């Protein structure tokens, strides 16, 4: 049974940097890419890391991504407001054939 | 400019079927690998469908058999047949772009769902 | 509560084709002997088509071979799929629960059936 | 040919006994179970009276249903306003496999 887990929720206030884990089984997230999506409010996810670690298209600087062994890292220097929004981590899980993707996190500012 | 707008949400009645549409500019559906992927409100993105290039289809485990993706010959655009509905099928459909099996790049703005009387 | 609500009923054109549903809740369609019955604005019940537990069918004269009658697997909701209609098919069709063959106990609301251009 | 024959209309007032009579040939009634149901203005039939003489599930009082021969008969003590609706005899011909109604009463109180 392989659906990788995220916290329900992850909140900071600003200047001060944010970390999101996305943990899984090693069937997908140990043997296939993670990537991260930010979803807005109302809106539609928008791609924000890719291929474990790149940046896309100058997404907004010091959002890092990072990848130890079966889990997955998003990182945002300081909680600025805007980047309030929903985080998703997806993977191709081949055992299932499928993308699979994790709880989401409820970003908040303090 | 790079854009997916789809079509056909609305309420419909539990069995019923629809024909949901995804139109593509900019880019060429019958290449690029398409994907259909819906999120209940309050809810996470489940992947429901891929085509790939040369035709083939993948399809989820709570999405198999009833539904189907198709990929016009001509209109630049794709389709989701979605037939025997329940209660679990109530949606916000998107169509991405996705880069091979890694990454999806681009979404469409969304097309509700409801099944309900 | 028992309740059975009807629904697919409106305007349509002579030799048209339309599936009315028949919606059971509190009771189970795949069991009580399920029928479907019609009336003509002033006009009197007619018997259209009964559903046995046993998958069996009965339709009447007039009703013969251009309609049928069928049973969800899963739904709880029955189907009457009308087709090749003409003038003396105009009704408020209802779906009734009949123990047995002896009387018709529940009585769902009732939709319009229309058959004009 | 089998179909139960009912008066197009019966009238009486407000404490006066109501009969209905419906009849038809031997084939359906003679042989199968007469049931009485009560249509209301703009709604849906309601059962009441079933299997010759029953009154089910506690429906108002006074109401009677008898069989004689090839004939049925509904008795209502009084003509109520309430009670105005049109009256249905349905039995199962058998020679037909049918469900056979009646003409229908147009019930009026004087």
């Amino acid at each position: 049974q392989s659906v990788l887990t995220q916290p329900p929720s992850v909140s900071a206030a600003p200047g001060q940097k944010v970390t999101i884990s996305c943990s899984g089984s090693s069937s997908n997230i140990g043997n296939n890419y993670v990537s991260w999506y930010q979803q807005l409010p109302g809106t539609a996810p928008k791609l924000l890391i890719y291929d474990n670690n790149k940046r896309p298209s100058g997404i907004p600087d010091r959002f890092s991504g990072s990848k130890s062994g079966t889990s997955a890292t998003l990182g945002i220097t300081g909680l600025q407001t805007g980047d309030e929004a929903d985080y998703y981590c997806g993977t191709w899980d081949s055992s299932l054939s499928a993308w699979v993707f994790g709880g989401g996190t409820k970003l908040t500012v303090l | 400019e790079v854009q997916l707008v789809e079509s056909g949400g609305g309420l419909v009645q539990p069995g019923g079927s629809l024909r949901l549409s995804c139109e593509a500019s900019e880019i060429i559906v019958n290449r690029n690998y398409m994907n259909w992927v819906r999120q209940a409100p309050g809810k996470g993105l489940e992947w429901v469908s891929i085509i790939y290039p040369g035709g083939s289809t993948f399809y989820a485990d709570s999405v198999k058999g009833r539904f189907t993706i198709s990929r016009d010959n001509s209109k630049n655009t794709m389709y989701l047949q979605m037939n025997s509905l329940r209660a679990e099928d109530t949606a916000v459909y998107y169509c991405a772009r996705s880069y091979g099996d890694f990454y999806v790049d681009f979404w469409g703005q969304g097309t509700l769902v409801t099944v309900s009387s």
